[PDB]
């Protein structure tokens, strides 16, 4: 018995997810799709055990029995649609078969881009030297470091909801003598226009 | 094939004599019990040969498993029945859930409750709907209609699930089930003429008398299909004869696609 | 809903643990199931009603006892590193339900080690905004850096003028293996809390990152020169800046 | 309140020869509920060996059960069928006619 979906998905903000569910099965007593949260508990989404298309607010989820697959189809992505989807069928024995879950990535609007490497301010009691990367467009990728004593965090989204605002950045620290934000991000594809504050005197 | 069926039965009773059980359930395919679990054994065992020899230890247990859960389940709605009744005693609750698989291919799916022995709600999986013959089971209705998602699954099961246990378990019992094994017809006297068919499989037969070619429904006593023991069935009927005119009468069987006439003379 | 404690747990080889869970919704059926990565979750065993428990997909390794009907608790006899897992929690109605679907508690990570020489909390530190950030944006975004902890049982949080603040963080989802090539790696967490200049440019605003590190507790032995890493709480501050 | 008194009937399982062996049958049916007791009388007397099917089920919600011995007829040998429900005073009896 196999259930199988994809590992991972990423689509825009506003767009439309569709993520696919297909199972083998010993007997069929119906489709489940649960959403999880990264760290929290799976929350119960929708059933299905007759075919066809049925509709929960923003979320869709379909079935075909002779096909053994359903869709859960998401419109009008938001960032808080960012977790993982399980699926999961209910075998003859009543048996619930989990599939391994899609992780849903979702990449914000970023209205004004404005890619910068800063320089934070050092700390007395750290040795390290913090450079943040920040307010490039979804469309860049972080890498990580090559060098063994320069760490670079992945890029993460944040909302100042006060303003409605949202930016990505990713952080690269090390305490090695040679480390500046000027050169922190080379292993990255950066955008051409990123703007590096000259560094103090 | 010929028309086949699979059905599963429940039997509560909500304050059984010492010796009963307060739960029972029994499947068949067809006449043959197939299946049983009560809340004495607590564990669901075959009742055919041909289940025990297809079915591995594994599903014994899962579905042990299954029927202590549904054990606890009828027995809260019992009691909610017997509640709403305002009944005291000693009271039953029954189920049968089950499909057909006819000779055409066609499919039929069925589930129904009785409470004490008669009609309670009925399943209408076309419509999705609850039929309720009281008061106390149109609150059931109600609360059973409310859960869109069970009507759906139980729909499924009937239409999909059910008929494929019905073919595997054909399959399993494919010498017995499928077997035909044609009557043994006679006709005496006791004034009645008696037409007597035994040792038929399967069960399913029609006997009537012609009376010069024409049939008197309303003069004939049918006898019931009686199982003799050793998986063959008997049968008969009758009519009376006119003791101031002779007529030609002659009984005629039809078991398993062969029709069969005794003129008598 | 369905409660489960605890939220963290670090185990030494052989050592033995209870999990315990609550259901206060009046379900008949409760479920403990493992959740791994690059699997579907897998039950180890479920209680169908009150009084009674059965074997799941993985049992080995694992008991159960259900105490009331609230109460379905987890124990690991002897733990193993295999148990290293995020347990869950959950519950039904009635299990023989078609229909019918599961609640699940909030989980609980354990990680089971064959000793606790590499348990370490994080080390933490805050670092103030970029100037230029300032001016280019009027915007401040201050970094936390939570480094070298090991097990990853690490819960991170913002607090400004005493309160506690989510509006404009962003703390990594995962944590950085700060040697990716070994197994028992440390690791590193970075967050941001991004303020207007208006905000960082008064002095009477107070900034501070606290890190909860889930780790020994007194019965456990300790035999290592630096400090025990026990369970406990790091943190480092900043003040606004006229 | 429903109750159904059992039907009560009584055959061999294959014609009936005096002298050559057969079974017995009594096929009770239609009753509820589902408590009932039958046994087999041999010129009044019940018999010790009898047989019986587990407790069945109609599709009209009643049960049915069949009990049954082996025996051979003979012309002085009375057989019946005694079958108690609590759809009955007394224990009804039913002799074998053939
Ligand atoms: O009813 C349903 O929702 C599903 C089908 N039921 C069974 O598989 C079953 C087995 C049995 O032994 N007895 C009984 O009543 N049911």
């Amino acid at each position: 018995q196999n259930i199988d979906q994809p590992t991972e998905m990423t689509a825009t903000e506003g767009a439309i997810v569709q993520i696919n569910c297909t199972y083998q099965t010993s007997g069929f007593n119906g489709l489940f799709w649960y959403q999880q949260h990264a760290g929290e508990a799976p929350t119960f989404l929708s059933y299905n055990v007759l075919d066809g298309l049925e509709e929960k607010g923003r979320f869709s989820s379909f079935l075909s029995r002779s096909k053994g697959y359903s869709y859960l189809l998401l419109k009008e992505l938001q960032m808080k649609d960012s977790a993982s989807y399980l699926c999961a069928v209910k075998d003859s024995n009543y048996q619930l078969i989990w599939g391994a879950g899609t992780k849903l990535i979702i990449k914000p609007d970023i209205q004004n881009p404005d890619p910068a490497v800063y320089q934070l301010r050092d700390s007395k009691s750290s040795d390290k030297s913090v450079c943040l990367f920040t307010d490039f467009d979804s469309q860049t990728n972080v890498s990580q470091s090559k060098d063994s004593d320069v760490y670079i965090t992945d890029k993460c989204v944040l909302d100042m909801r006060s303003m409605d605002f949202k930016s990505n950045s990713a952080v690269a620290w090390s305490n090695k003598s040679d480390f500046a934000c000027a050169n922190a991000f080379n292993n990255s594809i950066i955008p051409e226009d990123t703007f590096f504050p000259s560094p103090e005197s | 094939m010929r028309t086949h069926s699979l059905r599963y039965f429940r039997l509560g009773v909500s304050d059984p004599i010492h010796g009963v059980p307060e739960f029972i359930s029994v499947g068949y395919v067809d006449s043959h019990p197939i299946t049983t679990y009560d809340s004495v054994t607590r564990q669901k065992e075959p009742r055919a040969p041909w289940m025990a020899e297809n079915l591995a230890p594994d599903h014994w247990e899962r579905y042990t498993q299954l029927l202590r859960g549904w054990q606890q389940m009828f027995k809260v709605e019992l009691k909610r029945l017997q509640r709403h009744y305002n009944h005291s005693g000693s009271h039953t609750y029954q189920r049968m859930i089950g499909c057909e698989l006819l000779e055409d291919g066609s499919t039929t799916g069925f589930l129904q409750y009785a409470y004490d022995g008669q009609d309670f709600l009925i399943f209408n999986k076309d419509t999705l709907s609850w039929l309720a013959v009281d008061n106390v089971a149109h609150t059931i209705k109600q609360a059973w209609e409310a859960n869109q998602h069970e009507l759906l699954y139980q729909k499924n099961w009937l239409e999909e699930e059910c008929i494929a246990w019905l073919k595997r378990f054909l399959e399993y019992g494919k010498d017995t089930l499928q077997r035909t094994e044609p009557p043994l017809v006679r006709v005496n006297r006791k004034t009645a003429l008696f037409c007597k068919a035994h040792g038929f499989y399967p069960p399913e037969i029609y006997m009537t008398w012609m009376k010069n070619g024409e049939e008197i429904v309303q003069e004939i006593d049918y006898g019931d299909i009686l199982p003799s023991g050793d998986g063959t069935y008997q049968a008969w009927a009758s009519i009376e004869l006119d003791p101031q005119s002779s007529n030609l009468y002659s009984c005629h069987v039809e078991h398993s696609g062969v029709h069969m006439v005794l003129q008598v003379p | 809903g369905v409660t489960q404690t605890p939220k963290f747990q670090v185990l030494k080889t052989g050592q033995s643990m209870t999990l315990q869970c609550a259901q206060d919704m009046n379900h008949n059926s409760m479920y403990w199931y493992r959740q791994d990565p690059g699997m579907g979750l897998r039950l180890i065993y479920y209680s169908a009603s009150e009084g009674t428990t059965d074997k799941g997909e993985v049992p080995n390794g694992y008991n159960v006892s259900r105490l009331n009907k609230r109460e379905f608790s987890l124990r690991l006899e002897s733990a193993a590193p295999s148990q290293t897992s995020v347990y869950f929690c959950a519950s039904s109605v009635w299990t023989g339900e078609g229909s019918g679907e599961l609640f699940f508690g909030e989980g609980s990570r354990l990680t089971v080690l064959e000793d606790l020489k590499n348990v370490f909390p994080p080390e933490v530190a805050v670092f103030e905004p970029s100037e230029a950030e300032i001016s280019h944006t009027q915007k401040a975004t201050l970094v936390c850096l939570a480094t070298g902890f090991y097990p990853d049982h690490v819960e991170l949080s913002w607090w400004v003028n005493g309160k506690e603040v989510h509006s404009g963080v962003c703390t990594d989802p995962q944590p950085l293996k700060e040697q990716p090539a070994l197994n028992d790696s440390r690791y590193a967490l970075s967050s941001r809390l991004r303020v207007s200049a208006t905000f960082w440019q008064n002095p009477r605003n107070h900034f501070r990152c606290q890190v909860q590190f889930y780790g020994l507790s007194e019965n456990d032995e300790w035999t290592q020169d630096r400090a025990k890493p026990v369970t406990q709480i790091v943190s480092a501050e900043a003040w606004g800046r006229a | 309140m429903i109750q159904r008194t059992p039907k009560i009937q009584v055959y061999s399982r294959h014609p009936a020869e005096n002298g050559k062996s057969n079974f017995l049958n009594c096929y009770v049916s239609g009753f509820h509920p589902s408590d009932i007791e039958v046994d087999l009388l041999k010129n009044g007397e019940r018999i010790e060996k009898v047989e019986h099917s587990d407790l069945s089920f109609s599709k009209d919600w009643s049960f049915y059960l069949l009990y049954y011995t082996e025996f051979t007829p003979t012309e002085k040998d009375e057989y019946a069928c005694r079958v108690n429900h609590v759809t009955l005073s007394q224990p009804k009896i039913v002799k074998w006619d053939r």
